[PDB]
Protein backbone atom coordinates (compact mmCIF):
# COMPACT_ATOMS: atom_id res chain seq x y z
CA UNK A 1 0.00 0.00 0.00
CA UNK A 2 2.93 2.38 0.59
CA UNK A 3 6.10 1.01 -1.06
CA UNK A 4 4.40 -0.22 -4.25
CA UNK A 5 1.07 1.64 -4.41
CA UNK A 6 2.93 4.91 -3.84
CA UNK A 7 5.99 6.60 -2.38
CA UNK A 8 6.76 6.13 1.31
CA UNK A 9 8.44 8.81 3.42
CA UNK A 10 8.99 6.29 6.22
CA UNK A 11 12.64 5.70 7.14
CA UNK A 12 14.08 2.23 6.51
CA UNK A 13 10.57 0.85 5.94
CA UNK A 14 10.25 0.69 2.14
CA UNK A 15 14.03 0.73 1.70
CA UNK A 16 17.28 1.66 3.38
CA UNK A 17 17.34 5.45 3.15
CA UNK A 18 15.31 7.77 0.96
CA UNK A 19 12.76 5.52 -0.75
CA UNK A 20 11.96 5.93 -4.45
CA UNK A 21 9.77 3.00 -5.57
CA UNK A 22 9.36 -0.76 -5.20
CA UNK A 23 8.59 -3.70 -7.51
CA UNK A 24 6.76 -6.67 -5.95
CA UNK A 25 7.69 -10.18 -7.05
CA UNK A 26 5.76 -13.41 -6.55
CA UNK A 27 7.25 -16.01 -4.22
CA UNK A 28 5.90 -19.27 -2.73
CA UNK A 29 4.05 -18.24 0.42
CA UNK A 30 6.00 -14.99 0.37
CA UNK A 31 6.65 -11.67 -1.33
CA UNK A 32 9.97 -10.48 -2.77
CA UNK A 33 10.15 -6.68 -2.98
CA UNK A 34 12.73 -4.97 -5.20
CA UNK A 35 12.82 -1.70 -3.30
CA UNK A 36 14.60 1.27 -4.91
CA UNK A 37 16.48 3.60 -2.56
CA UNK A 38 18.41 6.86 -2.93
CA UNK A 39 21.59 7.12 -0.85
CA UNK A 40 23.76 10.26 -1.19
CA UNK A 41 27.48 9.70 -1.66
CA UNK A 42 30.70 11.57 -2.46
CA UNK A 43 30.62 13.65 0.70
CA UNK A 44 32.12 17.14 0.85
CA UNK A 45 31.93 19.74 3.62
CA UNK A 46 32.23 23.52 3.47
CA UNK A 47 31.82 26.53 5.77
CA UNK A 48 28.34 27.77 6.61
CA UNK A 49 26.39 30.46 8.45
CA UNK A 50 22.82 30.59 9.80
CA UNK A 51 21.90 33.97 8.30
CA UNK A 52 23.37 36.65 6.04
CA UNK A 53 23.53 40.40 6.70
CA UNK A 54 23.44 42.79 3.73
CA UNK A 55 22.16 46.21 4.87
CA UNK A 56 21.31 45.60 8.51
CA UNK A 57 18.62 42.98 7.83
CA UNK A 58 19.04 39.24 8.33
CA UNK A 59 18.72 36.98 5.27
CA UNK A 60 17.83 33.29 5.39
CA UNK A 61 18.24 30.62 2.69
CA UNK A 62 14.53 29.70 2.56
CA UNK A 63 14.72 26.23 0.96
CA UNK A 64 18.50 25.85 1.07
CA UNK A 65 21.60 26.46 3.16
CA UNK A 66 24.38 29.05 3.17
CA UNK A 67 27.66 27.52 2.00
CA UNK A 68 30.88 28.69 0.34
CA UNK A 69 34.03 27.27 -1.29
CA UNK A 70 36.21 29.95 0.32
CA UNK A 71 35.82 32.33 -2.61
CA UNK A 72 32.11 32.51 -3.51
CA UNK A 73 29.06 32.02 -1.30
CA UNK A 74 26.10 30.04 -2.59
CA UNK A 75 22.60 28.92 -1.63
CA UNK A 76 21.88 25.23 -2.27
CA UNK A 77 19.50 22.51 -1.12
CA UNK A 78 20.86 20.62 1.89
CA UNK A 79 20.46 17.29 0.09
CA UNK A 80 22.52 18.09 -3.02
CA UNK A 81 25.35 20.28 -4.33
CA UNK A 82 23.49 22.88 -6.43
CA UNK A 83 25.15 26.21 -5.62
CA UNK A 84 23.33 29.41 -6.55
CA UNK A 85 24.07 33.09 -6.01
CA UNK A 86 22.39 34.65 -2.98
CA UNK A 87 19.36 36.41 -4.49
CA UNK A 88 16.00 37.62 -3.20
CA UNK A 89 14.24 35.19 -5.56
CA UNK A 90 15.58 32.29 -3.44
CA UNK A 91 15.95 34.21 -0.15
CA UNK A 92 13.54 35.65 2.41
CA UNK A 93 14.14 38.34 5.03
CA UNK A 94 12.91 38.67 8.61
CA UNK A 95 14.36 40.62 11.53
CA UNK A 96 17.70 42.35 11.96
CA UNK A 97 21.25 40.97 12.13
CA UNK A 98 21.80 41.83 15.81
CA UNK A 99 19.47 39.16 17.21
CA UNK A 100 20.85 36.35 15.05
CA UNK A 101 24.06 34.68 16.24
CA UNK A 102 26.71 33.55 13.76
CA UNK A 103 25.35 35.77 10.98
CA UNK A 104 27.95 36.35 8.26
CA UNK A 105 28.15 39.68 6.43
CA UNK A 106 27.68 39.29 2.67
CA UNK A 107 26.02 40.98 -0.31
CA UNK A 108 22.72 39.71 -1.71
CA UNK A 109 22.62 40.05 -5.49
CA UNK A 110 19.53 41.70 -6.97
CA UNK A 111 18.20 39.98 -10.13
CA UNK A 112 16.45 43.26 -11.00
CA UNK A 113 19.66 45.10 -11.93
CA UNK A 114 20.09 43.42 -15.36
CA UNK A 115 16.48 44.34 -16.19
CA UNK A 116 16.93 47.95 -14.97
CA UNK A 117 18.97 48.98 -18.02
CA UNK A 118 18.08 51.37 -20.85
CA UNK B 1 23.61 1.49 12.52
CA UNK B 2 26.62 -0.26 10.97
CA UNK B 3 29.22 2.12 12.45
CA UNK B 4 29.86 3.43 15.97
CA UNK B 5 29.66 7.22 15.81
CA UNK B 6 31.02 9.53 18.51
CA UNK B 7 30.61 13.11 19.72
CA UNK B 8 33.72 15.33 19.60
CA UNK B 9 34.69 16.59 23.06
CA UNK B 10 33.99 20.23 22.13
CA UNK B 11 30.23 19.54 22.06
CA UNK B 12 29.57 23.08 20.81
CA UNK B 13 25.81 22.68 20.35
CA UNK B 14 24.98 26.32 21.04
CA UNK B 15 23.47 25.84 24.50
CA UNK B 16 21.96 22.39 23.90
CA UNK B 17 23.04 20.15 26.79
CA UNK B 18 23.37 16.42 26.04
CA UNK B 19 24.99 15.33 29.32
CA UNK B 20 21.89 13.42 30.45
CA UNK B 21 21.78 11.38 27.23
CA UNK B 22 25.40 11.09 26.08
CA UNK B 23 27.83 8.59 27.65
CA UNK B 24 29.20 9.50 31.10
CA UNK B 25 32.78 8.22 31.49
CA UNK B 26 32.77 9.35 35.14
CA UNK B 27 30.58 6.42 36.17
CA UNK B 28 32.08 2.91 36.15
CA UNK B 29 29.94 2.07 33.11
CA UNK B 30 29.78 3.98 29.84
CA UNK B 31 25.98 4.28 29.97
CA UNK B 32 24.49 7.78 30.02
CA UNK B 33 23.43 9.63 33.17
CA UNK B 34 19.75 8.79 32.62
CA UNK B 35 20.58 5.16 31.83
CA UNK B 36 21.98 4.63 35.33
CA UNK B 37 18.73 5.75 36.97
CA UNK B 38 16.63 3.52 34.70
CA UNK B 39 18.77 0.45 35.38
CA UNK B 40 18.81 1.13 39.13
CA UNK B 41 15.03 1.56 39.27
CA UNK B 42 14.34 -1.54 37.16
CA UNK B 43 16.82 -3.65 39.16
CA UNK B 44 13.07 -13.32 42.71
CA UNK B 45 16.29 -12.31 40.93
CA UNK B 46 19.17 -14.76 40.46
CA UNK B 47 17.38 -17.32 42.66
CA UNK B 48 16.50 -20.09 40.17
CA UNK B 49 19.02 -22.95 40.23
CA UNK B 50 17.16 -26.10 41.29
CA UNK B 51 14.85 -28.33 39.25
CA UNK B 52 16.98 -28.03 36.12
CA UNK B 53 16.22 -24.34 35.55
CA UNK B 54 18.82 -22.40 33.58
CA UNK B 55 19.00 -18.93 32.05
CA UNK B 56 20.85 -18.09 28.84
CA UNK B 57 22.74 -14.77 28.96
CA UNK B 58 21.62 -12.36 26.21
CA UNK B 59 23.74 -12.25 23.07
CA UNK B 60 24.10 -8.46 23.30
CA UNK B 61 25.33 -7.58 26.79
CA UNK B 62 24.24 -4.41 28.56
CA UNK B 63 27.52 -2.76 27.57
CA UNK B 64 26.93 -3.63 23.91
CA UNK B 65 23.40 -2.21 24.05
CA UNK B 66 24.78 0.95 25.64
CA UNK B 67 27.40 1.20 22.89
CA UNK B 68 24.75 0.83 20.19
CA UNK B 69 22.65 3.49 21.91
CA UNK B 70 25.65 5.84 22.11
CA UNK B 71 26.39 5.29 18.42
CA UNK B 72 22.79 6.12 17.52
CA UNK B 73 22.99 9.18 19.78
CA UNK B 74 26.14 10.44 18.07
CA UNK B 75 24.66 9.83 14.63
CA UNK B 76 21.49 11.74 15.53
CA UNK B 77 23.33 14.70 17.13
CA UNK B 78 25.77 15.64 14.37
CA UNK B 79 24.41 14.00 11.21
CA UNK B 80 20.73 14.31 12.16
CA UNK B 81 18.72 11.92 9.99
CA UNK B 82 21.30 11.96 7.18
CA UNK B 83 23.32 9.05 8.65
CA UNK B 84 20.15 6.94 8.77
CA UNK B 85 19.91 7.16 4.98
CA UNK B 86 23.55 7.26 3.87
CA UNK B 87 26.82 8.98 4.68
CA UNK B 88 26.94 10.66 8.10
CA UNK B 89 26.87 14.28 6.94
CA UNK B 90 27.33 16.40 10.05
CA UNK B 91 25.09 19.45 10.47
CA UNK B 92 25.19 21.90 13.40
CA UNK B 93 22.50 21.19 15.97
CA UNK B 94 21.49 24.86 16.06
CA UNK B 95 20.77 24.57 12.33
CA UNK B 96 19.40 21.02 12.52
CA UNK B 97 16.68 22.40 14.80
CA UNK B 98 15.90 24.99 12.11
CA UNK B 99 15.82 22.30 9.41
CA UNK B 100 13.34 20.26 11.46
CA UNK B 101 11.24 23.37 12.14
CA UNK B 102 10.81 23.57 8.36
CA UNK B 103 9.42 20.03 8.22
CA UNK B 104 6.67 20.70 10.76
CA UNK B 105 5.75 23.99 9.05
CA UNK B 106 7.77 26.63 10.90
CA UNK B 107 10.27 28.90 9.17
CA UNK B 108 13.93 28.76 10.16
CA UNK B 109 13.84 32.38 11.31
CA UNK B 110 11.72 31.77 14.43
CA UNK B 111 14.56 29.61 15.75
CA UNK B 112 17.31 31.83 14.34
CA UNK B 113 16.00 34.60 16.62
CA UNK B 114 14.83 32.49 19.60
CA UNK B 115 17.71 29.98 19.74
CA UNK B 116 18.65 30.87 23.32
CA UNK B 117 15.14 30.33 24.70
CA UNK B 118 14.59 27.24 22.53
CA UNK B 119 17.80 25.64 23.80
CA UNK B 120 16.97 26.55 27.40
CA UNK B 121 13.51 24.99 27.06
CA UNK B 122 14.97 21.86 25.47
CA UNK B 123 17.51 21.52 28.29
CA UNK B 124 14.84 22.03 30.94
CA UNK B 125 12.45 19.50 29.38
CA UNK B 126 15.12 16.86 28.81
CA UNK B 127 16.68 17.68 32.19
CA UNK B 128 13.34 17.37 34.00
CA UNK B 129 13.05 13.69 33.06
CA UNK B 130 15.57 12.78 35.76
CA UNK B 131 13.47 14.24 38.58
CA UNK B 132 10.21 12.80 37.23
CA UNK B 133 11.71 9.31 36.96
CA UNK B 134 13.35 9.52 40.40
CA UNK B 135 10.20 10.75 42.17
CA UNK B 136 7.87 8.34 40.31
CA UNK B 137 8.32 4.56 40.52
CA UNK B 138 5.63 3.84 37.89
CA UNK B 139 7.61 5.36 35.00
CA UNK B 140 9.18 1.92 34.41
CA UNK B 141 5.84 0.13 34.63
CA UNK B 142 5.95 -2.02 31.49
CA UNK B 143 9.36 -3.61 32.09
CA UNK B 144 8.60 -4.18 35.77
CA UNK B 145 5.27 -5.86 35.00
CA UNK B 146 6.71 -8.13 32.31
CA UNK B 147 9.64 -9.13 34.53
CA UNK B 148 7.28 -9.82 37.44
CA UNK B 149 4.98 -11.86 35.20
CA UNK B 150 7.89 -14.00 34.01
CA UNK B 151 9.19 -14.42 37.56
CA UNK B 152 5.80 -15.47 38.94
CA UNK B 153 5.23 -17.86 36.04
CA UNK B 154 8.60 -19.49 36.71
CA UNK B 155 7.86 -19.64 40.45
CA UNK B 156 4.50 -21.29 39.78
CA UNK B 157 6.15 -23.81 37.45
CA UNK B 158 8.69 -24.63 40.17
CA UNK B 159 5.99 -24.92 42.84
CA UNK B 160 3.95 -27.26 40.63
CA UNK B 161 6.50 -29.96 41.48
CA UNK B 162 5.26 -29.78 45.09
CA UNK B 163 1.79 -30.99 44.01
CA UNK B 164 1.26 -34.75 43.77
CA UNK B 165 -1.54 -34.40 41.18
CA UNK B 166 -3.46 -37.11 43.03
CA UNK B 167 -0.45 -39.33 43.66
CA UNK B 168 0.32 -40.74 47.09
CA UNK B 169 3.31 -38.40 47.44
CA UNK B 170 4.91 -35.52 45.55
CA UNK B 171 8.43 -37.03 45.65
CA UNK B 172 9.46 -39.75 43.20
CA UNK B 173 12.08 -41.14 45.59
CA UNK B 174 9.53 -41.50 48.40
CA UNK B 175 7.06 -43.21 46.07
CA UNK C 1 -15.02 -18.20 35.02
CA UNK C 2 -14.68 -19.51 38.57
CA UNK C 3 -12.35 -22.48 38.22
CA UNK C 4 -13.36 -24.09 41.52
CA UNK C 5 -17.07 -23.66 40.82
CA UNK C 6 -16.82 -24.74 37.18
CA UNK C 7 -14.80 -27.89 37.87
CA UNK C 8 -16.54 -28.82 41.14
CA UNK C 9 -19.25 -26.36 42.18
CA UNK C 10 -21.01 -26.64 45.53
CA UNK C 11 -19.49 -30.07 46.22
CA UNK C 12 -16.73 -30.23 48.83
CA UNK C 13 -15.09 -33.58 48.03
CA UNK C 14 -14.28 -32.43 44.49
CA UNK C 15 -12.93 -29.14 45.83
CA UNK C 16 -10.67 -30.99 48.28
CA UNK C 17 -9.45 -33.34 45.55
CA UNK C 18 -8.74 -30.46 43.14
CA UNK C 19 -6.22 -29.02 45.61
CA UNK C 20 -3.92 -31.86 44.51
CA UNK C 21 -3.57 -30.13 41.11
CA UNK C 22 -1.44 -27.29 42.49
CA UNK C 23 -2.45 -23.79 41.39
CA UNK C 24 -3.87 -24.32 37.90
CA UNK C 25 -7.09 -22.57 38.92
CA UNK C 26 -5.13 -19.57 40.20
CA UNK C 27 -3.20 -19.34 36.92
CA UNK C 28 -6.38 -19.51 34.84
CA UNK C 29 -8.10 -16.89 37.01
CA UNK C 30 -5.06 -14.61 36.72
CA UNK C 31 -5.05 -15.00 32.93
CA UNK C 32 -8.78 -14.24 32.72
CA UNK C 33 -8.36 -11.15 34.91
CA UNK C 34 -5.46 -9.99 32.75
CA UNK C 35 -7.54 -10.36 29.59
CA UNK C 36 -10.44 -8.50 31.22
CA UNK C 37 -8.14 -5.63 32.21
CA UNK C 38 -6.58 -5.61 28.73
CA UNK C 39 -10.03 -5.18 27.19
CA UNK C 40 -10.58 -1.93 29.10
CA UNK C 41 -6.99 -0.93 28.33
CA UNK C 42 -7.58 -1.25 24.59
CA UNK C 43 -10.93 0.53 24.86
CA UNK C 44 -9.32 3.47 26.68
CA UNK C 45 -6.34 3.65 24.31
CA UNK C 46 -8.54 3.64 21.20
CA UNK C 47 -11.22 6.02 22.50
CA UNK C 48 -9.63 8.19 25.24
CA UNK C 49 -7.23 10.15 23.00
CA UNK D 1 46.44 -23.33 10.12
CA UNK D 2 42.73 -22.55 10.08
CA UNK D 3 40.96 -23.04 13.40
CA UNK D 4 38.04 -21.73 15.48
CA UNK D 5 38.40 -18.57 17.57
CA UNK D 6 36.38 -17.20 20.49
CA UNK D 7 36.43 -13.39 20.54
CA UNK D 8 34.25 -10.47 21.60
CA UNK D 9 32.11 -9.56 18.60
CA UNK D 10 32.87 -6.11 17.21
CA UNK D 11 29.97 -3.66 17.48
CA UNK D 12 30.42 -2.69 13.84
CA UNK D 13 32.99 -0.28 12.46
CA UNK D 14 34.17 2.87 14.28
CA UNK D 15 33.73 6.20 12.47
CA UNK D 16 33.85 9.47 14.40
CA UNK D 17 32.55 12.26 12.16
CA UNK D 18 34.16 15.66 12.69
CA UNK D 19 31.52 18.11 13.95
CA UNK D 20 31.84 21.89 14.15
CA UNK D 21 29.24 24.64 14.29
CA UNK D 22 30.78 26.35 11.24
CA UNK D 23 30.98 23.21 9.05
CA UNK D 24 28.30 21.37 7.06
CA UNK D 25 28.61 18.32 4.82
CA UNK D 26 26.55 18.23 1.63
CA UNK D 27 26.62 15.37 -0.92
CA UNK D 28 27.68 15.78 -4.56
CA UNK D 29 27.15 12.41 -6.33
CA UNK D 30 24.18 10.31 -5.19
CA UNK D 31 23.92 6.54 -5.59
CA UNK D 32 20.95 4.19 -5.99
CA UNK D 33 20.83 0.66 -4.56
CA UNK D 34 18.23 -2.14 -4.47
CA UNK D 35 16.96 -3.35 -1.09
CA UNK D 36 15.44 -6.82 -1.31
CA UNK D 37 12.79 -7.72 1.26
CA UNK D 38 11.21 -11.10 2.01
CA UNK D 39 8.04 -11.59 4.05
CA UNK D 40 6.00 -14.82 4.35
CA UNK D 41 2.33 -14.49 3.44
CA UNK D 42 0.56 -17.74 4.40
CA UNK D 43 1.10 -21.36 5.42
CA UNK D 44 0.04 -24.57 3.74
CA UNK D 45 -3.68 -25.24 4.09
CA UNK D 46 -3.18 -28.50 5.97
CA UNK D 47 -6.17 -30.07 7.72
CA UNK E 1 13.58 3.98 12.35
CA UNK E 2 11.09 6.86 12.17
CA UNK E 3 11.31 8.95 15.35
CA UNK E 4 15.12 8.78 15.72
CA UNK E 5 16.54 8.27 12.22
CA UNK E 6 14.12 10.82 10.77
CA UNK E 7 11.08 13.02 11.28
CA UNK E 8 7.85 11.03 11.56
CA UNK E 9 5.03 12.55 9.52
CA UNK E 10 2.54 10.48 11.55
CA UNK E 11 0.60 11.95 14.50
CA UNK E 12 0.88 10.89 18.15
CA UNK E 13 3.37 8.21 17.12
CA UNK E 14 6.57 9.93 18.29
CA UNK E 15 5.62 11.72 21.48
CA UNK E 16 2.68 14.12 21.85
CA UNK E 17 1.84 16.38 18.91
CA UNK E 18 4.09 17.46 16.05
CA UNK E 19 7.29 15.41 16.11
CA UNK E 20 10.78 16.91 16.14
CA UNK E 21 13.11 14.08 17.19
CA UNK E 22 13.71 11.30 19.72
CA UNK E 23 16.87 10.40 21.63
CA UNK E 24 16.88 6.65 22.35
CA UNK E 25 17.68 5.35 25.83
CA UNK E 26 18.29 1.70 26.66
CA UNK E 27 16.73 -0.19 29.56
CA UNK E 28 16.75 -3.75 30.94
CA UNK E 29 14.71 -5.87 28.53
CA UNK E 30 13.37 -2.72 26.91
CA UNK E 31 14.06 0.72 25.48
CA UNK E 32 13.09 4.23 26.63
CA UNK E 33 12.34 6.98 24.11
CA UNK E 34 12.93 10.66 24.91
CA UNK E 35 10.33 11.87 22.41
CA UNK E 36 10.69 15.57 21.63
CA UNK E 37 7.70 17.35 20.11
CA UNK E 38 6.38 20.84 19.36
CA UNK E 39 3.58 22.24 21.51
CA UNK E 40 2.02 25.67 20.80
CA UNK E 41 0.93 28.02 23.59
CA UNK E 42 -0.63 31.44 24.20
CA UNK E 43 -3.43 31.29 21.65
CA UNK E 44 -5.18 34.47 20.51
CA UNK E 45 -8.52 35.44 18.93
CA UNK E 46 -7.38 36.97 15.64
CA UNK E 47 -9.71 37.44 12.68
CA UNK E 48 -9.12 35.64 9.38
CA UNK E 49 -10.40 35.95 5.81
CA UNK F 1 -16.41 33.31 -6.91
CA UNK F 2 -14.84 33.37 -3.44
CA UNK F 3 -17.24 33.42 -0.49
CA UNK F 4 -16.38 35.68 2.43
CA UNK F 5 -13.57 37.48 0.58
CA UNK F 6 -12.67 40.74 2.31
CA UNK F 7 -11.40 43.89 0.60
CA UNK F 8 -7.99 45.27 1.58
CA UNK F 9 -5.05 46.94 -0.13
CA UNK F 10 -2.17 44.80 -1.41
CA UNK F 11 1.30 46.34 -1.80
CA UNK F 12 3.70 45.76 -4.70
CA UNK F 13 7.36 45.36 -3.68
CA UNK F 14 8.51 46.58 -7.11
CA UNK F 15 6.46 49.80 -7.05
CA UNK F 16 9.21 52.00 -5.50
CA UNK F 17 11.77 50.69 -8.02
CA UNK F 18 9.42 50.58 -11.02
CA UNK F 19 11.06 53.62 -12.61
CA UNK F 20 13.96 52.68 -14.88
C1 LIG G 1 35.36 17.75 6.59
O1 LIG G 1 36.34 18.70 6.16
C2 LIG G 1 37.69 18.34 6.50
C3 LIG G 1 38.57 19.48 6.06
O2 LIG G 1 38.05 20.73 6.50
C4 LIG G 1 38.05 17.01 5.83
O3 LIG G 1 39.36 16.63 6.24
C5 LIG G 1 37.05 15.93 6.22
O4 LIG G 1 37.32 14.74 5.49
C6 LIG G 1 35.63 16.40 5.92
N1 LIG G 1 34.66 15.40 6.35
C7 LIG G 1 33.50 15.18 5.72
C8 LIG G 1 32.63 14.12 6.31
O5 LIG G 1 33.18 15.82 4.72
C1 LIG H 1 31.82 27.86 16.68
O1 LIG H 1 32.84 27.48 17.61
C2 LIG H 1 33.92 28.41 17.70
C3 LIG H 1 34.94 27.80 18.65
O2 LIG H 1 34.65 26.44 18.91
C4 LIG H 1 33.41 29.76 18.18
O3 LIG H 1 34.48 30.70 18.20
C5 LIG H 1 32.30 30.26 17.25
O4 LIG H 1 31.74 31.46 17.76
C6 LIG H 1 31.21 29.20 17.11
N1 LIG H 1 30.20 29.64 16.16
C7 LIG H 1 29.19 30.44 16.50
C8 LIG H 1 28.23 30.79 15.40
O5 LIG H 1 29.05 30.87 17.64
C1 LIG I 1 -12.82 34.43 21.09
O1 LIG I 1 -13.88 35.18 20.49
C2 LIG I 1 -15.14 34.49 20.46
C3 LIG I 1 -16.11 35.37 19.71
O2 LIG I 1 -15.43 36.40 19.01
C4 LIG I 1 -15.59 34.18 21.89
O3 LIG I 1 -16.79 33.43 21.85
C5 LIG I 1 -14.51 33.39 22.62
O4 LIG I 1 -14.87 33.21 23.98
C6 LIG I 1 -13.17 34.12 22.54
N1 LIG I 1 -12.12 33.33 23.17
C7 LIG I 1 -11.06 33.88 23.78
C8 LIG I 1 -10.08 32.91 24.37
O5 LIG I 1 -10.90 35.09 23.84
C1 LIG J 1 -20.15 34.49 8.40
O1 LIG J 1 -21.15 34.50 9.42
C2 LIG J 1 -21.88 35.73 9.50
C3 LIG J 1 -22.81 35.60 10.68
O2 LIG J 1 -23.72 34.52 10.51
C4 LIG J 1 -22.61 35.99 8.19
O3 LIG J 1 -23.26 37.25 8.26
C5 LIG J 1 -21.62 35.99 7.03
O4 LIG J 1 -22.32 36.10 5.80
C6 LIG J 1 -20.81 34.70 7.03
N1 LIG J 1 -19.81 34.72 5.97
C7 LIG J 1 -19.40 33.61 5.34
C8 LIG J 1 -18.37 33.82 4.27
O5 LIG J 1 -19.83 32.50 5.62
Amino acid sequence: SECVLGQSKRVDFCGKGYHLMSFPQSAPHGVVFLHVTYVPAQEKNFTTAPAICHDGKAHFPREGVFVSNGTHWFVTQRNFYEPQIITTDNTFVSGNCDVVIGIVNNTVYDPLQPELDS
Amino acid sequence: VKQIYKTPPIKDFGGFNFSQILPDPSKPSKRSFIEDLLFNKVTLICAQKFNGLTVLPPLLTDEMIAQYTSALLAGTITSGWTFGAGAALQIPFAMQMAYRFNGIGVTQNVLYENQKLIANQFNSAIGKIQDSLSSTASALGKLQDVVNQNAQALNTLVKQLSSNFGAISSVLNDI
Amino acid sequence: VDCTMYICGDSTECSNLLLQYGSFCTQLNRALTGIAVEQDKNTQEVFAQ
Amino acid sequence: SQSIIAYTMSLGAENSVAYSNNSIAIPTNFTISVTTEILPVSMTKTS
